[PDB]
């Protein structure tokens, strides 16, 4: 690739995910689009789980630093996703970092493990 | 340099080109009869002597050494943390300048450092004309090493301002800051010993390092002979005791706290003695570990009878908690094994965990407290209570710490979700009996009464809310009823529409007369909001009602499948729903027989529902990463899954060295 | 303190306040037109300022940090091991005191301590004149390092004597070790910087901390921080995309070293300082065997895709022969996977390997009578030979490491077991030319010409012998015959009972001609002939005659075995005959069914021959990596063995840091 920060990139082989301190400008399917938006996933493999849970990971959508509560099913266009620690347009490169992950969240602010 | 002094009490001669008379010395304590031949005033000065060294452990010879047990006592209440004690103790009269240097001491370790500054400021006032310097040539390094304190404080609390000490402001006046930087400019501590009278300097020589800046740095080169030598120990191989490089490094930590807490040098609170505990605790248990698992190799597993070669007991747990911090002791939990650890004296760790939960209690219900007592106490009571798992804790000592731990210990430092994973913590050794479950369903009232207000949410940063707590219960006692949040559910109405949304995670908890009332707000009729309603809702259910919903967005996706491939869009970016149905079918939990006539539409939902019928070279290894320990016994039950899923997980521990292969591949496939 | 530098050539201000006069410097460094307007008595002063940079390593500050390309050269003659040159260096003549400072410092490292003593006593003498004091000051310093060094061989050589070099020897005549404790015993090192002018301090205050362990003190403390999150970045599963993370604990590693060898400094000789080396060098390469085997699953990282790997240079082969044991090699090779770590230039590890193989020929064939040379010397060419498995070596250049190996290091160190594994080890990488065997061959006719005695026989510690030599010949040149030993093996009398013992071990090595010449002269009377008979091609299946004569070696092991059960001990021979019974048997390679009678003397033999009652708390997990691809996958076939296989394999595999359990776990069990 080209000269990008990647400095903060780290990837989390347990949890098939990338870490580094990104925004997200996600739209939905048609519901509306949302500012700054940036997710935290959570490793718990030892959970008290009902009878239907079955992830290890779990994901806490985040819009302004307040929790968003998930009301619709959750489809994500990263219309815009943009670099916070260096200022860059990380765009496209979230983009195709994404399809070759082929988890559900590939890229995420923090990853707590073990709650 | 005459003799060495060996850490187990024992007397080696060095270079004592003279007369032997420490080899004499202990002659004379072992007889009776021969010290009766001495003079008068040079008989007292046996007893004297015999003080010392018994008070000291100085305990024989070392080619005369006995079989005798060395263990250690610090006497000091600023080592144990008996607060109230210490405050006490500085409310009562003094009678000595020795008493004024210990309440000096209690000062600094309560948090009230301006009281500190000030008595050893009058201690050197007092104590020129002394005839021995230890109480003045102390009092002033210990006054500068609290004025360093007081300005490495000034600039942390404008580092954070308001948003972590919770105050507001810094509690040092102007007229206490800008005095002792004027009483302080170029105050050199280098100078400080050799500008002391020469009787100082020849009798007190061994207290000149606490003038430097930095000590303790021939112990910590003395652990590298500790944890990584025993690579080439163990070729002979090592053994139990026997004063091996595993005694002297514990025995050297020992003696650098007795030393520091019971002549009371506030030189005991700074990094470099923090980071010496650190890493020499840490150091002694990586080598435990190693000389464990290499005599599991040589010898068997069952030749080592015990559990563990490093045995803790009441003072390592204190200088656990003390010196580590939370990412510290959770590098010991992964580079060792310490429920292969057997904990010691557990009716004295218990005794310091409640005295924790006391001072939690007395700092938080309550307008008083410091900032600068809070900053260094609230890190050893998050590490005590965090370690405390490995302690079998008693039914009423337990009550008073899940009491401080829930209710009053302060949320800028444990959220709700740090509170559930300590409290969780404390149910392994222990278990939840009838009383401690009633101590959370208080927590849960509270946290319902608060949920009321339209704006408040609870801020969590593990993920871990409100919910967990009572699923927590629920593991225990799985019939248990909270009378409490029974009676706010049933006075409830849709004036306040958060509340509803905060007990709708709490339904296994309440009445069949609650849940009556609160299932009459659900309104399940779209599938977003069967989604919803079996992952947050708490269903717990799958009526034929729910399945038909279901039946139908597989139509419509079917509907959907004719121009999925017709359009040519292929991508699902979490717009799925679809492995999650498959895995609702293989759990045996969607009673349908027509699902399997719709399996052809995602790659995960084709192996669920059709493992039999199934191209494994389709197979994402990667998905096993999303599988908890319910499902992946669920894959080593199914017959036609398991041999095909080794060899996804042989070609992945192969290829590349993936511990989280590694993990599922043993402890489901094997 | 008044600017940080950091040890990639940045430098970040901390604790300052005036006026940035390093800023200033390196605006100085960039532009010419900020040059000429400096004084000419000024700008003479800066031309030595920008070449004590550019040789020192200090680039520019931390915000115009652009690249971090930082060779390393560490110019020393004894870093390098040129001991021919510092011979003709020493013979030299003498041109100032800065040319004996370097002198002095290549008789210690030649183990010549009687005249490097001297030498720098010479320049106590001379040095005051010198107005620097620094030659001094370091020659006090070395002068005291080399004393402490001739007290620990003092009582080491008289101490042991016999175990470690012949007799009771004496490398230090009587009159030299008691008068060098009379004119140094009333020194004190702790006030060797204390009694100098003050012009020395405040000059030289980086040089206070050469007398103790406190120039170690910084880079300790880092290492032990650096490992912390490299081994929990590791236990985590996380790959930074970036620059390494224990890039400071390389570059501060060769900091280190070019301090100290090249101004020669005689605490390169330490243990403290050893110990440094090699974890230092454990944690390079625990690291680069993780990062070499990661997955990315993403066909490879797009912005990462240029990244370098950490590979085996010249400076790091010298680093592990120096400073590491065989044991700590030991477990480096059983935790990583060094065969896959490539190491470059090859070209420059043959000086270093030839150079250490022409300096052992240099004194263990002529009269090289310096045991004292021989006491360091020597774990130095024992672990660089070792590590020369993993390094390619061209014909000229092996055949004199291996003459060396065979002929002339002393049985002393390396016995006859442990030479033959260095001598496999050095045929991995180099498939083996003809003209190494002609060096075996020279060293198996002058074994059986050393067993021309009846007193002469052959000692190991691992088990190996003269018959592994012959094997390793018969290896890669399956049609050899010698023409040396087969003239050896035609003239053979009754009277050279143990040249003949010997040479039918060595039977499928002989000629056609002669080995009918000595098997018609003795035959099979024993079992510890028949141990022999089986590898040697001889016996190709068990006939009756030999099966009783194991049986009765087995009933007179029982009957010593009752009589055992009275004294109550258990003592083994060196090749335990008892497992490779049970490896017969349960092979099917023996057909008798009365051996299930002596179950309960060992325990590996009961594991065999009882596979279906045997007690599992006494199984040896070191047993399982010493089997064969035939016996290990019948223990997989064993439907009483492997389920029982699988839980010692199993604990082996999360406890233990070996790779072979999961090698035998994967290839056979699972």
């Amino acid at each position: 690739k080209d000269t990008g920060a990647t400095h903060d990139l780290v990837y989390h082989s347990k949890i098939n995910t990338f870490v580094w301190d990104v925004e997200f400008d996600i739209v939905l399917s048609d519901s509306k689009e949302l500012n700054k938006c940036y997710f935290v996933k959570c490793f718990n493999p030892y959970r008290i789980n009902g009878k239907c849970d079955f992830a290890v990971s779990s994901i806490d959508i985040f819009s302004e630093g307040k929790r968003l509560l998930i009301e619709n099913e959750f489809n994500f266009k990263i219309t815009k996703a943009v670099h916070v620690a260096t200022s860059k347009d990380v765009t496209e490169i979230v983009l195709h970092l994404s399809e070759r992950i082929s988890s559900p969240f590939p890229i995420v602010k923090e990853v707590v493990y073990l709650d | 340099y005459d003799y060495h002094f060996e850490v187990n009490g024992t007397v080696v001669r060095h270079k004592n080109k003279g007369f032997g008379y420490m080899e004499r010395f202990f002659e004379l304590k072992e007889s009776c009869d021969e010290r009766s031949k001495l003079s008068k005033k040079q008989y007292e000065r046996f007893n004297a002597l015999f003080n010392f060294f018994e008070k000291n452990g100085v305990i024989c010879m070392a080619k005369d050494a006995g079989t005798l047990n060395t263990s250690i006592e610090i006497n000091s209440l600023a080592y144990h943390g008996k607060y109230d004690v210490m405050k006490k103790f500085i409310e009562e009269q003094s009678v000595s300048i020795e008493d004024d240097y210990k309440k000096a001491f209690f000062l600094a370790c309560l948090g009230r450092w301006e009281e500190s500054y000030d008595l050893y400021s009058n201690i050197i006032l007092n104590s020129i004309d002394e005839s021995n310097g230890c109480v003045y040539y102390l009092s002033q390094i210990n006054r500068y090493r609290i004025y360093q304190s007081i300005t490495q404080a000034v600039t942390q609390f404008n580092g954070l301002g308001l948003l972590t000490f919770g105050r507001h402001y810094k509690p040092f006046t102007d007229e206490f800051l800008a005095r002792i930087e004027r009483e302080m400019t170029n105050f050199n501590i280098d100078d400080l010993f050799n500008g002391m009278p020469f009787e100082f300097q020849k009798k007190y020589k061994i207290l000149e390092f606490l003038s430097d800046n930095q000590f303790l740095y021939d112990d910590t080169v003395k652990l590298f002979e500790l944890t990584n030598k025993v690579r080439s120990e163990m070729s002979e191989g090592s053994y139990s005791f026997g004063m091996s490089s595993d005694i002297v490094v514990l025995l050297r930590l020992y003696d650098n706290l007795r030393f520091l807490y019971e002549n009371c040098l506030w030189s005991v609170s700074f990094h470099e003695f923090h980071q010496y505990i650190r890493n020499s605790m840490s150091l002694l248990i990586e080598k435990a570990e190693y000389e464990r698992t290499r005599d599991i190799d040589e010898l068997g597993f069952s030749f080592f009878g015990k559990k563990s070669g490093f045995f803790m007991e009441y003072y390592d747990f204190v200088n656990i908690s003390r010196h580590f911090k939370i990412d510290d002791i959770k590098n010991l939990e992964r580079s060792c094994s310490i429920d292969k650890i057997r904990f010691g004296e557990q009716e004295k760790i218990e005794e310091y965990l409640v005295g924790i939960a006391e001072e939690i209690t007395k700092q938080f219900s309550a307008n008083g407290m410091n900032v600068v007592f809070y900053t260094q106490f609230i890190s050893e009571a998050k590490a005590a209570l965090y370690f405390a798992k490995y302690v079998k804790l008693s039914e009423e000592g337990l009550g008073k710490i899940v009491k401080a731990l829930l209710f009053y210990f302060p949320e800028r430092d444990l959220d709700i979700g740090k509170r559930y994973v300590w409290l969780e913590r404390l149910t392994k050794c222990n278990e939840l009996p009838k009383s401690i479950i009633s101590i959370i369903d208080d927590f849960l009232v509270l946290q319902a009464e608060k949920h009321i207000d339209q704006n408040y949410s609870e801020v969590s940063s593990n993920g871990l809310y409100s919910r967990d707590y009572g699923a927590l219960i629920k593991h225990f006692e799985k019939n248990f009823i909270s009378k409490r949040l029974s009676e706010i559910t049933l006075c409830l109405t849709q004036d306040k529409q958060k509340q509803i949304d905060f007990l709708f995670k709490l339904l296994p908890l309440l009445s069949t007369n609650a849940k009556s009332h609160l299932l009459s707000f659900k309104s399940v009729e779209n599938i977003n909001d069967l989604m919803n309603g079996i992952r947050i809702g708490l269903i717990d259910e799958f009526t034929p009602e729910h399945e038909e919903l279901i039946i139908e967005y597989l139509e419509t996706r079917k509907v959907n499948y004719i121009v999925e491939k017709e359009k040519g869009i292929q991508t699902f970016s979490s717009n799925d729903y679809m492995s999650t149905f498959g895995i609702w079918y293989f759990l045996e939990e969607i009673n349908n027989s027509k699902m399997e006539e719709f399996i052809g539409m995602d790659d995960q939902y084709d192996f669920f529902v059709d493992p039999e019928n199934f191209d494994y070279k389709k197979f994402i290894p990667s998905w096993l990463k999303n599988y908890n320990d319910k499902l992946l016994g669920k894959i080593a039950g199914n017959k036609h899954m398991k041999h095909h899923v080794i060899e996804v997980l042989k070609e992945r521990v192969k290829n590349s060295n993936d511990k989280r292969y590694l993990e599922i591949l043993m402890n489901y496939f094997i």
